[PDB]
């Protein structure tokens, strides 16, 4: 689906918490954690421009830096049965995380 | 009215065209908590913005969306822009133009996305990126000189006669205030001083501000920093302890003549703005000598006009008047010259709009802007 | 004045006073007090009083240190 | 009042008839911007002539739209026209015939461009074209004479006697102002002193009109050079540098004398003169050996009348008195004359009307001027 | 034997005459440590010469001690000699005659200095110093031509017809392959690589020798590369780092063409290649068309021969034939012709020879040789 997109490795390793503010009673660990994995799917400069913007397109719909967009799809996905096209999306993301070059160090 | 935003490595700079000043100037700091819990209700607010972060600072930790001039983090960057917006400004930026700056010889990237934010994200009706040493030369009045800008990230100068860059001659150093916040704190260390966190590197940089200075020759003051203690200055950090620094107050400065001291193999800013007029064109090299004009944060130490003074002086050929032209708003040169150019009636054909920007895309910035 | 140019330019007079009987005397002839057998005056071009390191417009284009 | 302007390959000399020198004399260049951009509020005029473009040759590419007597850009020519009219002398052409010059031997279509642009996108009354050479008699008050003509663009002579003119001893040299200053060039960089652009001829150009001879014995100087630094002399570039010049003082100006040293296959000055005045009547010679004047900014070296005294009197019989005449104005010579000859009542049928050029078309200035 | 050492700006070509390729090959590079310390007993020398100092190039600073084809740094040059004899060619130069080589029109103290180096510092028996282009003109095996010879320093064009040179249609453009690197540098920070050290700057000169080339149509290349990745080549930096370069590959040695592109007020290669046809006598254009011969490492880039070929031919009229000889070897033909020069038995009375020189000091040069 995306041939030719390149991340910039280590670029999320700014984004991840201090373990001790992982067990703050207030963390929010769904947002902060998808906020690190939006960083590290940041497509490096490098890549061709019309696959970045594509892909930019993907990241954006399903790890939106806003709150409320990041809510509203929650909610979507909670009867993602009525949601194909959220279906094919979701799946060509995982897709693109699985071969991510650097998944070893995000798992 | 036009929105002018000078986004700075160190600081957001953001306003109204017209304006003789900018309305916000806050840090260009995102921070999040680095420690934990503990109390009900006070923990909800993940990351910090500008003066806010930098005031629990010591409950944070800091970093820069900016570096060397370059946006490394485009999701900080965002909250900043909303922040100076909605937080600072009291705008709705769809109703207003917007005007922002950048250094010369940035990657395009730079460019590309920060116009694609500003429609896409805040769907400003227009937009322009501005070359900063251009805007230091229109606030400075003047239409021909080499403008030497030096802030948080990158110092670069651009030589201009009768309102032609000429590019060839841009220089860049990445060597900027934040490098020399860094060199202070290493050598503070000298002293038994010991600052390692990005809230003690901002006070660091708060001791740089208050007591650092050009020495006007480097070997005598620092004879006399060993000779004597007439050199050496007290300071008080947030905690109520004391610390004495002698020659650290002009060595830290000095890193700009002598990048060799962190390190770096390029010329110091007096050969380099020398390196960019024998760039020139020689019939053009006599109006850049006289009209040498300083802007940013990293040329308000005390002496560093004096010392580039002497420092030219002893470069160019004898028959040369070097002047250095330091403005007391050198600070805020930049931020002003966009506030001029915003509200231009000669401008207002210049801004990439919504419209061209569907046309075109995030490219229309290459054609438009300089 | 032709004679005097062949010497500056080429090397008429390269032998100084060993130059060939024949050709010694035509020049004697042409020069009666025998001073072009001290070859012609050739300038040199090290240690001159003023012309040292000047850069001019694409000489600044690239000015190694 | 007529107006004389004598379009030279150097210099726009402009004026009115019967006024004792022109009233502006400016550079006959037309400069444009070779830079970028980049401030809005400066207007950046498209393009620049005469003094304007001289003073801002820094940041223009410097063109000549005549060379070597020919106009070679029409379109920049009649720039460098409408700046004489309208912003020199301030006059609408409308009203005055124009008097025009240009060499012997030039291609019959630039005549005929002349005209045709004067009567048409300039509407003038009436007007003329001369030779320069018989101008320069008519400004030295003789009608008997070989005139030497050198300016910037080519070095002609034209022999009269008692107002005849010999057409087949006319003689042109294309060997003149420009290619002294680009032979400087060339042999100022055996010093280490490499002029290039085109701004940097103009530089190299004001060397040689202030510090450039002509040497009586070639040889003599040469070993004077080589066994002394009696003949160096300084100059100090626009930017502060200083040059130091010895024997190409007097080589650039040798030749002249010696087309050799740039690879022209021709003969020099002195000898081209002699060559003409032996091409005449022998009746007439002796007059004309002692009637060598001399015209145009090249004829302004120092020691150049001397030099063509010993030249011409090395060649010519010994029993003729041979004098050279070098008037001190000689430089604007041509210009005086055309001054002289519109003024003269007896002139005033020679001019082409407007009539007379409806009539025939440009082909007229063929028929009705030299 | 005779040594044949070709030390242009870049690179030192030394060997003996006689044979096919030159023996020693290396940078002209001298590199000094710019860090401390620390470890006592190591090898460490206070300075570094050619592939050594490449070696080291990651702790050195490098200088070249020649640029635009010019001794800059005598002392330096001594020692690059110095390393070439004892340390390259391993050879005692007391007893070796030695040619020499330099770019036409140079100062003529490049040459003289050269001269009592060789004879005071060397000692060597007799020299020569040669033109490059005439070697290239040697090794080519023709007398007729006109080479463009383009290596680090400097590009000059020299007509040749039966051996004779037209010395009045030497070109010369200081605009070579240390411009094109630094260029390469500059527009290498469109895409946010940054190199500013001389060691980078190495590495930069390595990626434009592999991966830049000239394009036959310079704006189709644009469009191509603005549509498409098919142009993008990637590169592995000494440290692991993958680069990706585009329209840069094809951009970088459009300078030669475009000299805009540096700020270099100058006609483009092709456009000087011609120019100095024209300078030559009408009846020999026919002859340099067809025998245009390239030489240099500069010359090296994929299709700048066809490049030549179609600029040239658009230039020319259409009757004549256009050939670019661009052999492989293209890079060493100036030592190649140098080796077959100093191995002619009609040359060996051509040699400066140590009594010459003493009898004449070093002013010699300048009679003797070129
Ligand atoms: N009075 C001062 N003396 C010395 N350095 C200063 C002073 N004020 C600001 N600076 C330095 O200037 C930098 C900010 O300058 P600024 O022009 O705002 O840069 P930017 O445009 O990147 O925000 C800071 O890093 C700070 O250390
Ligand atoms: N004092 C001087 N000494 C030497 N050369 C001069 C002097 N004044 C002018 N020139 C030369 O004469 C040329 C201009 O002469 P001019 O008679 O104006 O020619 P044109 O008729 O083509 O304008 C210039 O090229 C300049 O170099
Ligand atoms: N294959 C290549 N492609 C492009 N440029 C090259 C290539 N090989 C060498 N060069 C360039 O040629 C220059 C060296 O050429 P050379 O003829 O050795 O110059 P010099 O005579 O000054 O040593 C270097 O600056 C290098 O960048
Ligand atoms: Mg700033
Ligand atoms: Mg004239
Ligand atoms: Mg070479």
């Amino acid at each position: 689906p995306f041939s030719g997109l390149k991340f910039k490795q280590n670029s999320f390793l700014s984004t991840v918490p201090s373990v001790t503010n992982m067990h703050s009673m207030h963390f929010d660990a769904r947002e902060t954690f998808l906020g690190v994995i939006r960083k590290a799917l940041e497509p490096d400069t490098s890549t061709p421009f019309p696959v970045r913007r594509a892909f930019d397109g993907l990241r954006a719909e399903i790890l939106p830096n806003d709150t409320i967009k990041s809510a509203a799809l929650k909610a979507q996905c909670s009867d993602i049965d009525k949601h194909p096209e959220l279906k094919a999306k979701m799946e060509t993301l995982k897709e693109v995380i699985t071969h991510h070059p650097q998944k070893e160090k995000l798992a | 009215t036009a929105l002018v935003c000078d986004n700075g490595s160190g600081l957001v700079k953001a306003g109204f065209a017209g304006d003789d000043a900018p309305r916000a100037v806050f840090p260009s700091i995102v921070g999040r908590p680095r420690h934990q819990g503990v109390m009900v209700g006070m923990g909800q607010k993940d990351s910090y913005v500008g003066d806010e972060a930098q005031s629990k600072r010591g409950i944070l930790t800091l970093k820069y969306p900016i570096e060397h001039g370059i946006i490394t983090n485009w999701d900080d960057m965002e909250k900043i822009w909303h922040h100076t917006f909605y937080n600072e400004l009291r705008v709705a930026p769809e109703e207003h133009p917007t005007l922002l700056t950048e250094a010369p010889l940035n990657p395009k990237a730079n460019r590309e996305k920060m116009t694609q934010i500003m429609f896409e994200t805040f769907n400003v009706p227009a937009m322009y990126v501005a070359i900063q040493a251009v805007l230091s030369l229109y606030a400075s009045g003047r239409t021909t000189g080499i403008v030497l800008d030096s802030g948080d990230g990158v110092t670069h100068n651009v030589p201009i006669y009768e309102g032609y860059a000429l590019p060839h001659a841009i220089m860049r150093l990445d060597l900027a205030g934040r490098d020399l916040t860094d060199y202070l704190m290493k050598i503070l260390t000298e002293r038994g001083y010991s600052f390692v966190t990005t809230a003690e590197r901002e006070i660091v940089r708060d001791i740089k501000e208050k007591l650092c200075y050009v020495a006007l020759d480097f070997e005598n003051e620092m004879a006399t920093a060993a000779s004597s203690s007439s050199l050496e200055k007290s300071y008080e950090l947030p905690d109520g302890q004391v610390i004495t620094i002698g020659n650290e107050r002009f060595r830290c400065p000095e890193t700009l003549f002598q990048p060799s001291f962190i390190g770096m193999e390029s010329a110091g800013i007096h050969e380099t703005t020398y390196n960019s007029i024998m760039k020139c064109d020689i019939d053009i090299r006599k109006d850049l000598y006289a009209n040498n004009v300083m802007s940013g944060g990293t040329t308000m130490y005390p002496g560093i006009a004096d010392r580039m003074q002497k420092e030219i002086t002893a470069l160019a050929p004898s028959t040369m008047k070097i002047k250095i032209i330091a403005p007391p708003e050198r600070k805020y040169s930049v931020w002003i010259g966009g506030s001029i150019l915003a509200s231009l009636s000669t401008f207002q054909q210049m801004w990439i709009t919504k419209q061209e920007y569907d046309e075109a895309g995030p490219s229309i910035v290459h054609r438009k802007c300089f | 004045e032709i004679a005097l140019q062949f010497a500056r330019e080429a090397g008429l007079t390269r032998l100084k006073g060993e130059t060939d009987y024949v050709l010694s005397n035509v020049l004697d002839g042409l020069i009666g007090d025998g001073s072009w057998r001290a070859g012609p005056a050739y300038e040199s071009y090290l240690n001159k009083p003023g012309v040292d390191r000047v850069i001019t417009t694409v000489d600044g284009l690239h000015m190694q240190r």
